[PDB]
């Protein structure tokens, strides 16, 4: 099963001092009686929920391959490494909450693809380099929190970024905008 | 956190002959978890900071209370359908600068509207329809650069609508005391 084996993968790369992955038992048919994964009613993964659950180690690209897959909630953890591009094919996706973890690197432009996203919050990691403009795109997005990052350049205010405002976007390095305090050179 | 002090405070300063916000309690004072009260949404699932509040038809009265300045994280109030009174009040956006949604209606607001609104500058809604609003509409609220939805329906508003104002339809002014001006009938005929 192509669903449990990215699962395990997540497993392999992940450190797990409490053991909330014990259950995790890669010889099952399917990942749907373990702990902390939700499956549907045709035994395809719809939630992962892993939030305050003492993880560090790094996500895998496998995860993209979960294609049902409508709440991801990885929050509050310490999580390292950077947030996978292939998150972009997860495209029943309402909730990505990786917030208050080590993410480093960039936010994906992937995630624009994210079409049915309304939790976007990745606050409270170390990510750099700019707010991708199709995010912009994702027109179901009704909270948004990139705040506590490492991010800059221009913030936009088009699309569905209209419903947001600085709480968003705060303490950042070099964010400009007219949403920001300062303006963009 | 000044989230919980600012649903305190809320629940003390309204008056609530229903009984609506009895379900609220505060067990660990200052500290206590806030973000499963009836009404209350939060940003997340590891902070009290409050996103919206959605008070809506719960049978409320009073004045619109100073104790919203500590739900400073708020962009979306929804007190809409209560039997509040009073002006609104002139602070509200040094209160809450970060509104995106301000929805008011079906109140018994008097007075007239602020042009302290002007510094709620995120706003896309403002719905103000059915509340007892007098005088002028201020000319401020064509400077709200996000403003996309207005509705002061059913008030006593008088003058001539800001030439601004006139992108939003009919339906959004209508049942006033004389107010005249596009997308109203023209003043005096
Ligand atoms: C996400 O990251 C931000 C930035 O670090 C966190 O904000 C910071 O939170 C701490 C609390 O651990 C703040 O210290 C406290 O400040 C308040 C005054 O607001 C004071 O009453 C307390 O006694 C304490 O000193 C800190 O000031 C605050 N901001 C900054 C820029 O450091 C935020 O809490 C993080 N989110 C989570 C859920 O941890
Ligand atoms: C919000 O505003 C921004 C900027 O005004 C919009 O982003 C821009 O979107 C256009 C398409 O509408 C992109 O142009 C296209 O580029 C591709 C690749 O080079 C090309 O194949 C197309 O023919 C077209 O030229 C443009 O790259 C993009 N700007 C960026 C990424 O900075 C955005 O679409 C607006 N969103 C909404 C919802 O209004
Ligand atoms: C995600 O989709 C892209 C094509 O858009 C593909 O290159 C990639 O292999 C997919 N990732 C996974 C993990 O299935
Ligand atoms: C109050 O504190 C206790 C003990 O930490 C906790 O279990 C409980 O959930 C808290 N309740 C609220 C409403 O904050």
């Amino acid at each position: 099963n192509m669903e449990g084996d990215a699962l395990h993968s997540l497993r392999a790369n992940l450190v797990d001092p409490n053991n909330v992955l014990q259950s995790w038992d890669p010889t099952l048919v399917n990942p749907c009686t373990w702990f902390h994964v939700t499956c549907n009613n045709e035994n395809s993964v719809i939630r992962v929920d892993l939030g305050n659950a003492d993880l560090s180690g790094q996500l895998v690209p496998q995860l993209g391959q979960l294609k049902n897959l409508q709440y991801l909630e990885l929050y509050s953890n310490n999580i390292t490494g950077p947030v996978p591009s292939d998150l972009g094919n997860l495209t029943n996706l309402v909730s990505l909450d990786l917030y208050l973890n080590s993410f480093t690197g960039p936010i994906p432009d992937s995630l624009g693809k994210l079409f049915k996203l309304r939790f976007l919050r990745l606050n409270n990691n170390s990510l750099t380099g700019p707010i991708p403009m199709s995010l912009t795109n994702i027109m179901t997005l009704q909270v948004l929190d990139l705040s506590n990052n490492r991010l800059s350049g221009s913030v936009p205010d088009n699309g569905s970024f209209s419903l947001f405002t600085p709480i968003s976007f705060a303490n950042n390095l070099d964010l400009c905008g007219p949403v920001t305090s300062r303006p963009c050179p | 956190e000044d989230d919980v002090l600012c649903l305190q405070g809320l629940k003390n300063s309204l008056i609530d002959p229903s009984s609506r916000l009895s379900s609220w309690s505060f067990p660990n004072s200052s500290a206590s978890s806030i973000c499963k009260l009836t009404g209350v949404s939060c940003w997340n699932e590891k902070e009290n900071r409050i996103i919206s509040l959605q008070l809506q038809s719960m049978q409320l009265a009073g004045e619109i209370p100073e104790s919203l300045k500590l739900c400073r994280s708020l962009q979306s109030l929804d007190l809409s359908g209560n039997d509040l009174s009073g002006s609104i009040p002139s602070q509200i956006c040094s209160w809450l600068p970060y509104l995106v949604t301000l929805d008011l209606s079906g109140n018994k607001l008097g007075g007239s509207i602020p042009t302290q609104i002007v510094e709620c500058k995120f706003l896309n809604a403002l719905i103000l329809s059915d509340n007892k609003l007098s005088g002028s509409i201020p000319s401020q609220l064509s400077r709200l650069d996000r403003l996309r939805r207005l509705s002061l329906a059913g008030n006593d508003l008088s003058g001539t609508i800001p030439s601004e104002l006139a992108r939003f339809g009919g339906d959004d002014f209508s049942g006033n005391n004389g107010l005249c001006g596009k997308p109203l009938s023209r003043c005096g005929a």
